[PDB]
C-alpha cells in the first residue's frame, strides 16, 4: 500500500508546522493560508516547494496557485492514490 | 520665474512595435502587437513561453545598433544601453535640439534610467571568473552592470552638461525620470531634460525569476497572453525596449521655434505601504499619488479625459487601479477613457513608464486614443470606457488632458500629468 | 510661489566604525578607521586585498541583524536591504518621529537607494537554476535584487504612505536620495523623508571586477592603502554600510519639539561629458554642480569654510576635486578646510553620499572637522587645508555652512549644502 491520508495529512501539518512564518497554534487544516494565516503568495510558493521535497514529485504552477489551504494540498497530493 | 511651465518636444522610441515615433504611434493606434513566442531550447523549462521582443534589422521601423554605435561599443555595452542610446538620438533628432554652444550643453541634463541589470552578463561572468580565473573578467565587466551607464554615454555623445540622473525604481523607472526632469526644469536647474527609460532582460534567468514570484502569464496564445481587464488575466508579459522625452521650458521651446508635443502639469507619488507584493485592493495608494499629480497641476478631477493605466493583466492589479480611478473621479469616471497599451508592447519595466509617458503626450497631440487589446469580455466590476478593441476618436472643445499612472513593487506609485497645449 | 526650509532631525550610521550616531562620530574624530586585511581562499588571485566592513555582533556598536529584523526576513532578504532597515530604524528612533495618524503617514516618505545589486546572489541563482531546475528556484530572488525592496520593508514597518523614491545612481545613490528628498519637502510634497543609500556588494566577483577596472588600491596594508590627497594614492578601498537622514520641514520639526541637527539649504547636479571613466582632469563638472548647489542655497563661495570632499584616494579623482576646489572658491579656498572621510570608512559606494552628508551635518552640529587619515604629506598642487591627520575644531566669523562632493562613473556630479542653525 503507498499511502494513507491521515498520513499524508500528518506530513502536510508536519512541513507547515516547520515553516517559520506560520505560527503553529493558529495552523487548523482547514485554514486559509493568506486570509487567517497572514501570508502572502511568495510565501505560499515556498510552502509548496516545501512539499514538492517532502513527497518528492513536481507540481506544475498552474495547480499550486489554486492550494489556497492544508486541505486542499492534501486532495492533490492525495490524487495519486485512492 | 520660480516655477516656470515645461513641455515635450521630442519623442525617441525603440519598442516591440518597431522603432520611430510616428510609426510606432501609427501602429499602436492601429491595433498591432510585438507579443510573441519564446523561441529557444533554454526557455522549455520555464511556464512562461511569450514575450515582446524589439525588431532586430534593417528594414523601415527595426532597429539597428550600427547606426547609432561603433562596432566596438557594441562589444562593450549592454543591450538596454544600446537602446537607450538610439532612443535618444531619435528623441533629439526629433526636437531638432543638438547644443553646441556651452550655454546650452550647460542647461541640458539627463536622466535616463534601467530598471534592471541584465542577468545573463552577471552570470556569465560569474562562470568565467569561476573556472577560468581572474584574467579572463573583462574590465568592462563593472561599466556594464552599472545602471546610469546609459545616461553616462547619452551625456558625452551629445555633449549634455547639465543635471544627471539616473534613476532605478524597477518599474517606475521611466515615471520618476520624467517627473523628476519635470522638477528640475520648473525649479531652474535646466531648461532641457532629455528623460526616459530602457530596459532589455528578456532571458531564461530573468524569465525564471519572474516566473517563480507568480508574475508572468502562462498563457500559451501570443495573442491572448496580456488582456488589462478581461476575466482570464493571468500576469504580465515581459518586454524589452526604450523611450526618450526631451523635455523643455516653455519661452525656450517657443524662442527655438520647437515644435510642441503636449505639456506637462504635473507629478505625484505614493506608497501603499501595506504589503510589498500585492496592491491595496482598495487602491488608496493610487488614489492619493493621482490626486497629488493633480494638485500639483492646479487642476480639478473633472478637467480629465484620458488616463494611460498602469494594468498589466493581473487580477489584484488592474482591479485596484479601477477602484482607484472609480473612488477619484466620481460620476466623472464614466466621462472619461482609460486605456492599457501594455496589450501592444507587453509590460517594458524600467521603460514602461517613459514609452507610456510618450503615449499619454501623443494622445494630447492628436486627440487620438489607443485602445486596450484583447478586450472582447468584460466583467460587471470593470464598466468605464477601456477603449475596447479599437482606437478612439476625443475631440473635446475644452484642453486636452491626461494622466499616466505607474506602479511598481514595494508599493510605490507615480502619476504625471499631461496636456494639450 | 513659496519657499519651505528643511532641516535634519535623525541620523542612523551602519558603518565601518560600527552602528550608532555618537559612537561613530566619536571614532571618526578619533581618528579611527575600518578598513582590514581581506581573509578567505576565494579572494586569492585578486590583486586587491583590503576592505571595509560593518563590524557584526552584540557588543556595542556592533551590528546584529536580529535586533532589526526577525528571523524569516534574514532568510528572505540581502544584507543591503537589512542594513538599509537597520539604518532606518536607528534614524527614526533618533527622531522620535512614529506616525500613527493617517495624516502623518502620507506626510513621510522613503528614498532610500542602493549602489548595485550583489552579484553574488545572482550567481547563486543562475548556476542553481542550471544545476537544479526552475522548481529549486527560490521566489524571492527578483525580490533580492531590487533596488527599492529597502524603501519598500522600511515604508511598510513605519507605515510611510507619502513620497516614495527609491534611485540607483551608483557612487552618486545616497546623495541624489538626500537632494531630491530635500526638493520634494522644499516644494510642499512631503513633510518629512526618510532618505539614505546602502551597499554591501564586497564579494569576490565585484572586488575582481573593480580590480580589472583600474579602480582599486593593490597597497596590501590596510594601515595605509586609502590615503586621500596623498602623493601615494593608488585607488579606492571597497566598503559597506548604510546611512539614513530623517529629513523634515522646519516649522512642522519645531512645532515637534525635535532636536535638529542641521539644515539642508541647497543641492546640485552635473554632468562633466568628458568621458566615462575619466575624471574632467580641470574639474569643470565639480566646479559647475558645486556653483549650481551654492546658488540653490542662495550663498556666496566666501561663506563656505567647510567642504567634506568625495576624494577616494585615486590620483586623478583628487587632483581634479582640487582644482575645482581652488577655482570656485579662489582666494578664499585657502581660508576653508577639505576633508575626505574616505580613510576611515573606505568607499561606500551608494551608501557614500548618504554617510558622507551625515558626517557634514554633524560637523556643523558640533562645530568639529573630522581629519582626512593618512595624509603625513602634501604635493605642491594640493596646497590647501585638508584637515590632515588630526580633528580641527571649525571655527568662522559667521554661520557654518559645508558642502559635500559625491561624483560617479559616467561623470555624473551631486552637492549638497548643509548649515548650522
Ligand atoms: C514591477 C517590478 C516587477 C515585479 C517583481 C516581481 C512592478 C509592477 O509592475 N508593479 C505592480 C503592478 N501590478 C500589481 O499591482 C501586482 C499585483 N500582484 C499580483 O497579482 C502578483 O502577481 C502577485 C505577487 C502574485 C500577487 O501575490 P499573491 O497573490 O499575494
Amino acid at each position: 500500500p503507498p499511502l494513507t491520508l491521515e498520513g499524508i495529512q500528518d506530513r502536510v501539518l508536519y512541513v507547515l508546522k516547520l515553516y517559520d512564518k506560520i505560527d503553529p497554534e493558529k495552523l487548523s487544516v482547514n485554514s486559509h493560508f493568506m486570509k487567517d494565516l497572514g501570508l502572502d503568495s511568495l510565501d505560499q510558493v515556498e510552502i509548496i516547494m516545501a512539499m514538492e521535497d517532502e513527497f518528492g514529485f513536481e507540481i506544475p504552477d498552474i495547480d499550486a496557485e489554486k492550494l489556497m489551504c492544508p486541505q486542499e494540498i492534501v486532495d492533490y497530493i492525495a490524487d495519486k492514490k485512492d | 520665474r520660480l516655477h516656470r511651465r515645461v513641455v515635450i518636444t521630442g519623442i525617441g522610441l525603440v519598442t516591440p512595435l518597431g522603432v520611430g515615433t510616428h510609426l510606432v504611434w501609427d501602429r499602436l493606434i492601429g491595433g498591432e502587437s510585438g507579443i510573441v513566442s519564446l523561441v529557444g531550447e533554454e526557455y522549455k523549462s520555464i511556464p512562461c513561453s511569450v514575450a515582446a521582443y524589439v525588431p532586430r534589422g534593417s528594414d523601415e521601423g527595426q532597429f539597428n545598433e550600427q547606426n547609432f554605435v561603433s562596432k566596438s561599443d557594441i562589444k562593450s555595452m549592454s543591450s538596454p544601453t544600446i537602446m537607450a542610446i538610439g532612443a535618444a538620438e531619435l528623441a533629439m533628432k526629433d526636437s531638432g535640439w543638438h547644443p553646441q554652444s556651452e550655454a546650452d550643453q550647460v542647461a541640458t541634463g539627463v536622466a535616463i534610467g534601467m530598471g534592471m541589470i541584465p542577468l545573463e552578463v552577471v552570470s556569465e561572468t560569474a562562470l568565467n571568473f569561476q573556472t577560468k580565473g581572474y584574467n579572463k573578467v573583462s574590465p568592462f565587466f563593472v561599466p556594464k552592470i552599472l545602471v546610469n551607464m546609459a545616461a553616462g554615454q547619452v551625456s558625452i555623445r551629445y555633449k549634455l552638461k547639465g543635471p544627471n540622473h539616473a534613476v532605478s525604481t524597477a518599474c517606475t523607472t521611466g515615471a520618476h525620470a520624467v517627473g523628476d526632469s519635470f522638477r528640475f526644469i520648473a525649479h531652474g536647474d535646466a531648461d532641457v531634460m532629455v528623460a526616459g527609460g530602457t530596459d532589455s532582460c528578456i532571458s531564461p534567468l530573468s524569465l525564471a525569476g519572474f516566473s517563480r514570484a507568480r508574475a508572468l502569464s502562462t498563457n500559451s496564445d501570443p495573442k491572448l497572453a496580456c488582456r488589462p481587464f478581461h476575466p482570464k488575466r493571468d500576469g504580465f508579459v515581459m518586454g524589452e525596449g526604450a523611450a526618450v522625452l526631451v523635455l523643455e521650458e516653455y519661452e525656450h521651446a517657443v524662442q527655438r521655434r520647437a515644435r510642441i508635443y503636449a505639456e506637462v502639469l504635473g507629478y505625484g507619488l505614493s506608497g501603499d505601504a501595506g504589503h510589498i507584493t500585492a496592491p491595496d485592493p482598495e487602491g488608496e495608494g493610487a488614489l492619493r499619488c493621482m490626486a497629488a499629480a493633480l494638485k500639483d497641476a492646479g487642476v480639478q478631477p473633472e478637467e480629465i479625459s484620458y488616463i494611460n493605466a498602469h494594468a498589466t493583466s493581473t487580477p489584484l492589479g488592474d482591479a485596484a487601479e479601477n477602484k482607484a480611478i472609480k473612488h477619484l473621479f466620481k460620476d466623472h469616471a464614466y466621462a472619461l477613457a482609460v486605456s492599457s497599451t501594455k496589450g501592444a508592447t507587453g509590460h517594458l519595466l524600467g521603460a514602461a513608464g517613459a514609452v507610456e509617458a510618450a503615449f499619454t503626450t501623443l494622445a494630447c497631440y492628436y486627440q487620438k486614443l489607443p485602445p486596450t487589446l484583447n478586450l472582447d469580455c468584460s466583467e460587471p466590476e470593470f464598466d468605464l470606457n477601456y477603449v475596447p478593441l479599437k482606437a478612439q476618436e476625443w475631440k473635446t472643445e475644452k484642453r486636452f488632458i491626461g494622466l499616466t499612472n505607474s506602479f511598481g513593487f514595494g508599493g510605490t506609485n507615480a502619476t504625471l500629468c499631461i496636456a494639450g497645449l
